[PDB]
Order: C-alpha cells, then structure tokens, then sequence
C-alpha cells in the first residue's frame, strides 16, 4: 500500500501544473476484505488497516 | 531563474522597463486597489503556474 501511495504522491507534482490532474491513474482490488480489514480485531490487523485508510481520504488527489 | 513564467517575480520591470527600488512600494499596493473613493475590482489569473508557489503568493498578498 505504501510503496504505491508514495509513488503516486511523488509523481503527481511535475504533471500537476495548475489546471490538470495526473495521467497515470491506479486502481487497487481488495478482495475478501473482512479477513484483514475487520471492525474490531487484534493489533495484528492494524498495519494493513491504516495504510489503507490513508488512501480512503487522500488518494483521489493523486 | 531561467523559467519565463516566473519573471514578474524575479525580474519585475515598470513602464520604464527597469527594476524597482525600495521607494516603489506604494504603487505595488495600488496595483490591487485603485484608490479610495471609487468602487474598483482586481482579478488575478493563474493557469500556467504550478501549485507549490500558489500558497506563497496568496499568503504574501
């Protein structure tokens, strides 16, 4: 999740030049989610549950 | 310094076509106003310009 997010974050700047958006969109397919994205589980399922929430708010911008 | 777009910033020149001095402040302000007893408007276009200096400009003004 992070090795991708950061890639797009960095790449955006050059292209994004005041009146356009990136030309390299990216889609992520999260299958069978409730395993590693529960409502309430142990700390084990925290890492994957945070790098994701990031994208859920500020990925559209990149 | 090479970037043309960023000239009004780096090499601002007046009607004379020469750099401004410390005494040219007041005129810089009127640039956004006009004068006191005359309804006026000021508009500012920003198309070819990136998003890293936008905020700087805005804060300054």
């Amino acid at each position: 999740s992070r090795m991708i997010f950061d890639f797009g974050f960095h790449y955006s700047k050059n292209r994004h030049v005041g009146g356009a958006v990136s030309d390299v969109p990216i889609l992520v397919v999260c299958e069978e989610a409730h395993n590693y994205l529960p409502r309430s589980g142990g700390a084990a399922y925290d890492a994957s549950r945070k790098s994701i929430e990031r994208i859920a708010k500020e990925g559209r911008k990149y | 310094l090479a970037d043309p777009r960023l000239q009004f910033l780096f090499y601002p020149k007046k009607e004379d076509g020469e750099d401004l001095a410390t005494g040219d402040f007041a005129d810089v302000v009127r640039q956004f106003v006009g004068y006191m007893t005359k309804s006026n408007v000021s508009i500012i276009d920003l198309s070819g310009i990136p998003f890293e200096v936008l905020s700087i400009v805005v804060s300054l003004i």
